[PDB]
RNA sequence: GGUUCGUGGUAGGAGAGCGUUCUAAGGGCGGUGAAGUCAGACCGGAAGGACUGGUGGAGCGCUUAGAAGUGAGAAUGCCGGUAUGAGUAGCGAAAGAAGGGUGAGAAUCCCUUCCACCGAAUAUCUAAGGUUUCCUGAGGAAGGCUCGUCCGCUCAGGGUU
RNA sequence: CCGAUAGUGAACCAGUACCGUGAGGGAAAGGUGAAAAGCACCCCGGAAGGGGAGUGAAACAGUUCCUGAAACCGUGUGCCU
RNA sequence: UUAAGUUAGAAAGGGCGCACGGUGGAUGCCUUGGCACUAGGAGCCGAAGAAGGACGGGACUAACACCGAUAUGCUUUGGG
């Protein structure tokens, strides 16, 4: 019996259209530059995945760096003082405080002062 | 001076044929460009026609078609463009020293959009 | 000699945003009470909206 | 409330009816028919007859007043394209579109 | 069921599967709306699968097996459609003008006058070749490189002794 | 076994049209509705084509008329420029 | 008022999203036609003019089909 090639194609390169809703021009509307657009998405949403972690230690490094030179410590005294200090509260934490609570943050910059 | 899309002998011709056109007929409808050369040329004639003496006939005569207006019947003689301008035209405008015609804007042709005018005597 | 790439939809639409028509310049007359061209002759009356004909 | 008419299947090329159209859209309809009058475009004749006849549909149809009518909607959609073509040089033939257009207008109160 | 060690990968080996058409058998859905089609923020580890609503208007799933014209993005692939270049190149040697007419509409059809061109031809016969193109009356979709009321075009009648 | 790019080249006036001096080469092109009930009449328009009205289960089924994807062409606008 | 500073808004056109159309003829459903076979039959026509054609035949007939100046049919036997 002869299979003819009805609907599956259709359906299938719909799908990979609609996950490039958004795209410029051609990009949105073509499954040959839809397809290529989809597949390079996907690999930049892998790769960013990893690069998200990366970025977010760095802007909350940043500003443990800018509070606790506001308390004469650099970011690299401060961290090793936390060290020394047994102090176990990581980065993300120390970034909330620095921006969301001082009067804690200068807490631990004592703690951590006192340990040097 | 204006070329109207045509050389020397061309155009010479197209403005005696429309500068009869206009003395014969009075109130004649031409694109704008030739209704902008039609009015020095036919201004300059009537002018001769005005002078009225023999040389200025035949300077009259050197341009102007030689075109039957009309048949008057006396027997029955045809009267000539160049009769209508010496004994008709002129003497119309005997008191008024320039501007023998006059431009009206119509339109633009339907085929090739062509700015149309009214140039008539008055 | 010949288009490297095609032209895409935005840029030939960029290309056009000049080619386009001015509304004629048009104004009713009073005698006709109708839309006429400045400087022209009203065909509505049927002469010069000033010079009667 | 608003009365369309459509002439489908005009032989003009859209392109060239659509530079016309874009001059009455949202003009009252005494406006709209002058700026067609004087515009010089072999389209304004045709977008004339399909105004006229929008405005002829909301006076006789559905009893709106013209004297308050304005050009609500006008569009041209592509028609079916006839294919000519042209001999050119060295035996080759080269395509021509012979394109037409369905011109829409809609009319409305205000 | 735990424990331990593993799980980058081209050619390539191995395995498990998804989906398509058809058949059988069971069991179903469907004019209270089948398939297809459109949309969506749903489900599965993937191939994929549902649900709901629009369109559609009569056929189609599911389970287990079976059989294959069984899956496309590339072949300067084949066929069709539609873009881009672009309102761009081009519109194929040449003199036209105005008045009058016709017509829904006229640079382009008809008439008049003037102008211009060929004239050992761009004139008159005639063979070949074509085969109705000829005449008359209607026509203006398409054809005519524009227009068209006109035509070697369309439709009727005719016409060659 | 095929179900209209398939199956014959040919589902349709196909070895036709068309191409070629000739031998020869050689297409494209299926579907209104159950029934023509195939849109009287009015309106704009020279017509074409529309808008009503009517028929029909449906006319967004209107003589090539089941469904009607995508490219492509437009109108409108929420956010951006 | 002056000065210094800050910030908004804008669309000739364009982008994204959505809605509604047009074009186009994919898809589904359908089948007038095909494809491969099986069983049986039949395997030749022609000077008594074949195969295959040309031109004709209708009230009006361009085409198809049918027919042959007895031409869109004639005689006869049966069926109905
Ligand atoms: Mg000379
Ligand atoms: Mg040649
Ligand atoms: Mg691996
Ligand atoms: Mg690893
Ligand atoms: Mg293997
Ligand atoms: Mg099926
Ligand atoms: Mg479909
Ligand atoms: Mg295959
Ligand atoms: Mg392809
Ligand atoms: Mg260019
Ligand atoms: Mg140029
Ligand atoms: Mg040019
Ligand atoms: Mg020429
Ligand atoms: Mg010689
Ligand atoms: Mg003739
Ligand atoms: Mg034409
Ligand atoms: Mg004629
Ligand atoms: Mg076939
Ligand atoms: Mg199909
Ligand atoms: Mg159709
Ligand atoms: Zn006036």
């Amino acid at each position: 019996p002869r299979v003819k090639g009805g609907t599956v194609t259709r359906k299938r390169r719909k799908k990979i259209v609609k996950l490039a809703k958004g795209y410029y021009g051609s990009k949105h509307l073509l499954f040959k530059v839809a397809n290529q657009a989809v597949m390079k998405s996907y690999q930049y949403a892998y790769r960013d995945r990893r690069q998200k972690k990366r970025d977010f230690r760095r802007l909350w490094i940043a500003r443990i760096n800018a509070a606790a030179r506001m308390q004469d410590l650099s970011y690299s005294k401060l961290m090793h003082g936390l060290k020394l200090a047994g102090i176990d509260i990581n980065r993300k934490m120390l970034a909330d405080l620095a921006v969301n609570d001082i009067a804690s943050f200068n807490t631990l910059a004592d703690s951590a002062k006192k340990a040097l | 001076y204006r070329k109207l899309g045509r050389t020397s002998s061309q155009r010479k011709a197209l403005l005696r044929d429309l500068a009869t056109d206009l003395i014969v007929f009075e109130r004649i409808e031409t694109t704008e460009a030739r209704a902008k050369e039609i009015r020095k040329v036919v201004e300059k004639l009537i002018t001769s026609g005005k002078k009225g003496d023999l040389h200025a006939r035949r300077q009259a005569a050197a341009f102007i078609r030689h075109e039957v207006v009309e048949v008057v019947q006396v027997k029955n003689r045809p009267v000539y463009a160049l009769q209508k301008l010496f004994d008709d035209v002129a003497p119309r405008y005997a008191e008024r020293q320039g501007g023998y015609t006059r431009i009206l804007k119509k339109g633009p042709r339907r085929g090739d959009g062509a700015p149309m005018v009214i140039i008539e005597l008055v | 000699a010949v288009p490297f790439r095609r032209t895409s939809k935005a840029k030939k639409r960029k290309r056009r945003t000049h080619v386009k028509l001015q509304l004629p310049g048009m104004n009713e007359c009073s005698n006709c009470g109708e839309y006429r061209l400045s400087h022209h002759v009203c065909p509505e009356c049927g002469q010069y909206d000033g010079k009667d004909v | 409330t608003s009365a369309k008419a459509v002439a489908k299947t005009v032989r003009i090329a859209p392109r060239k009816a659509r530079i016309v159209i874009d001059l009455i859209r949202g003009k009252q309809v005494g406006e709209a028919i002058a700026i067609l009058k004087y515009t010089p475009r072999s389209a304004s004749p045709i977008i004339e007859k399909v105004l006229k006849s929008a405005i002829a549909n909301a006076e006789h149809n559905y009893d709106l007043d013209i004297n308050n009518l304005v050009v609500e909607e006008a569009f041209v959609d592509e028609g079916p394209t006839l294919k000519r073509f042209r001999p050119r040089a060295q035996g080759r033939a080269s395509a021509i579109n012979k394109r037409t257009s369905h011109i829409t207008v809609v009319v409305s109160e205000v």
